[PDB]
């Protein structure tokens, strides 16, 4: 229940660094690797919801397995593989390998369904999801930030354009951020919330009770911390070029 | 060189006792420490060619969602050092099994306990907007200190209130309800509570009480125990295609209790099971209403099992 929620300390001394990665390159490690996912996703038309859960499985899987010895480029796939499965968006191991291929060699050509490098690598990615499902320890019902959104999101009246920012800051938080490894779905959601609101000038009118909006989504969260991260946060979506962009008032 | 697997453990730390089943390949087996008894469920990685089956994942997803006393419990998933086996806690019988063997004998309040507790693990699981798919007496286990549990959550699937359309190749033949039968893809629990029935009345027949070769057999069995599928009875039953493109008989009365006062007495049990073999699913008693029914509040009152 704690299982895949880690520390500071842990998170430094992480599976990677014991083969000499450094933090910082580990780290961008995980954002690449949640390119590709993202990348790979919208070509094979799943859902978001698909690609966050496959983020996840990659974040999980590199708290247990290193970036040495597994490759983001080969974990990624299969790791989306599955995510599809487990999530009802079911969609062919050739259909992945396809796609996999061109994002990841745009130029190359695919090699004939028939030969035995194709056959290789058709091989290759079914044993690494079978590595990610015991690594994981079978695992997989994954629970998004996303979810919660939408319940805070009714606590202030939100009009659409906050609430989409907040399911972009959600969806983001996979991206750049190990939070899904030391935060639960609900916190990082507040989270998600109180920069949206920072981000776009929106005010809290404090209940009656003198209660804060987010007292009401999770007992645990406190203003104290919500800054700290939200602060986190936005300091990476900052060194991210284009993203701010997105959701930038160019009025 | 070898691979890092902190949550994953290779199943050799079980000895094999004996194979039991029959989908797919389900071993007895003992925890080499300890001597805890368990079942090992393989996954059968034959003919599959698009990676770890979906339906093993689905299975998966639903064991370890659905945790109460009256189903069958997953322990954990284990490897080889290649294959996958899932880990159930062992249950020492299958309701099958004993209703066969002759010695065995049921007492009314023995059956009204076993009903209850069957009754309770279905309501559970349809809570959990979990339908089991797959009602019949040999996927109803006991455990030696007298505990039902229901199993084989292998055909099983979530269910939702979206119109819906989930797959009509459900359930063994001789507990599928009519609701399915006549191409329906839009259903939910009544027709796992039609399974019941069937199950209710196999325990004082010691035999599945209606045994057809192929559906159009089946439905005759049924519209012939229950009267005929008549509007009158089953409103809106025309709107299907399958239902004229079908012979069923149109002279036939419901002999639900009829037929079977030989072998059950209690009236409330009968009263009881005409509640369960109901034809129109939307009349069809909840798993709620049917243990609110006096037949589990009246004498003898449901006694726990070592009749065994
Ligand atoms: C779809 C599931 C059906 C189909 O096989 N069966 C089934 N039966 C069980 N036992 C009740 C029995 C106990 C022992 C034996 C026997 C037979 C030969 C030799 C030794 N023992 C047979 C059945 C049982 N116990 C635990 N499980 C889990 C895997 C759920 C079980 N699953």
């Amino acid at each position: 229940n704690k299982r895949w929620y880690f520390t500071r300390e842990q998170l430094e001394n992480s599976p990677s660094r014991r083969f000499g990665v450094d933090p910082d390159k580990e780290l961008s490690y995980r954002q690449q690797a949640a390119n590709l996912l993202q990348d790979m996703g919208q070509r094979l038309n799943v859902s978001q919801l698909t690609i966050n859960t496959a983020i996840v499985y990659m974040h999980r899987f590199y708290m247990i397995q290193s970036f040495t010895r597994f490759p983001g480029n080969s974990v990624a796939p299969a790791a989306l593989f599955l995510a599809a499965k487990v999530e009802g968006q079911p969609k062919k191991l050739e259909h992945v390998i396809k796609v996999a291929h061109t994002c990841l060699h745009p130029q190359e050509s695919l090699p004939d369904t028939r030969s035995e490098a194709y056959l290789q690598q058709v091989q290759d990615l079914v044993i690494l999801e079978s590595i990610i499902l015991q690594t994981l320890g079978f695992e997989l019902t994954i629970d998004h930030p996303h979810t919660h959104v939408v319940k805070c999101t009714q606590l202030v009246r939100a009009s659409k354009d906050l609430a989409q920012t907040s399911y972009f800051m959600a969806t983001n938080s996979l991206h750049l951020t190990t939070f899904s490894l030391q935060y639960t779905p609900p916190v990082v959601a507040c989270v998600c919330i109180h920069l949206a609101c920072k981000w776009s000038n929106w005010e809290i009118p404090v209940s009656t009770d003198g209660k804060h909006w987010w007292e009401y989504v999770d007992a645990t969260v406190t203003l104290e911390l919500l800054d700290e991260l939200t602060h986190e946060l936005l300091q990476i979506l900052e060194k991210t070029p284009n993203r701010l962009k997105r959701i930038w008032n160019w009025r | 060189d070898s691979v890092e697997c902190p949550f994953c453990d290779e199943v050799s730390k079980y000895e094999k006792l004996a194979k039991i089943g029959q989908f797919g390949e389900v071993f007895k087996a003992r925890h080499r420490k300890t001597g805890q008894k368990v079942a090992l469920k393989k996954v059968l990685m034959e003919n599959e060619k698009e990676g770890f089956p979906i339906t093993a994942l689905r299975e998966i997803k639903i064991l370890q969602l659905l945790k109460h006393e009256n189903v069958v419990n997953l322990i954990e998933i284990c490897r080889t050092k290649g294959s996958i086996y899932l880990v159930f806690d062992f249950c020492e019988h299958d309701l099958a099994g004993l209703l066969s063997n002759v010695l065995v004998k049921f007492t009314l309040s023995e059956i009204k306990r076993v009903m209850q507790m069957l009754l309770n693990g279905l309501y559970y699981i349809h809570r959990n907007k979990i339908l089991h798919r797959d009602m019949k007496a040999a996927n109803v286990l006991i455990t030696r200190d007298g505990v039902l549990k229901l199993a084989d959550f292998g055909l099983a699937r979530a269910f939702s209130l979206a119109p819906n359309r989930y797959t009509n190749r459900v359930v063994t033949l001789w507990y599928r309800p009519p609701e399915l039968l006549l191409g329906e893809r839009d259903y939910g629990p009544p027709i796992d509570l039609w399974g019941a029935g069937c199950i209710m009345a196999e325990m004082w027949t010691r035999s599945p009480i209606m045994q057809g070769n192929t559906e159009q057999h089946q439905l005759a069995l049924i519209s012939q125990l229950c009267g005929s599928i008549t509007p009158e009875v089953w409103p809106n039953v025309d709107n299907y295609e399958l239902y004229e493109k079908l012979e069923l008989v149109k002279g036939q009365k419901r002999k639900v209790k009829d037929r079977l006062k030989a072998y059950v007495r209690d009236p409330y049990a009968l009263d009881l099971i005409d509640k369960l073999l109901v034809l129109d699913p939307a009349q069809r008693i909840d798993s709620d209403d049917a243990l609110n029914h006096d037949f589990f509040w009246s004498d003898p009152m449901p006694s726990d099992l070592k009749g065994m």
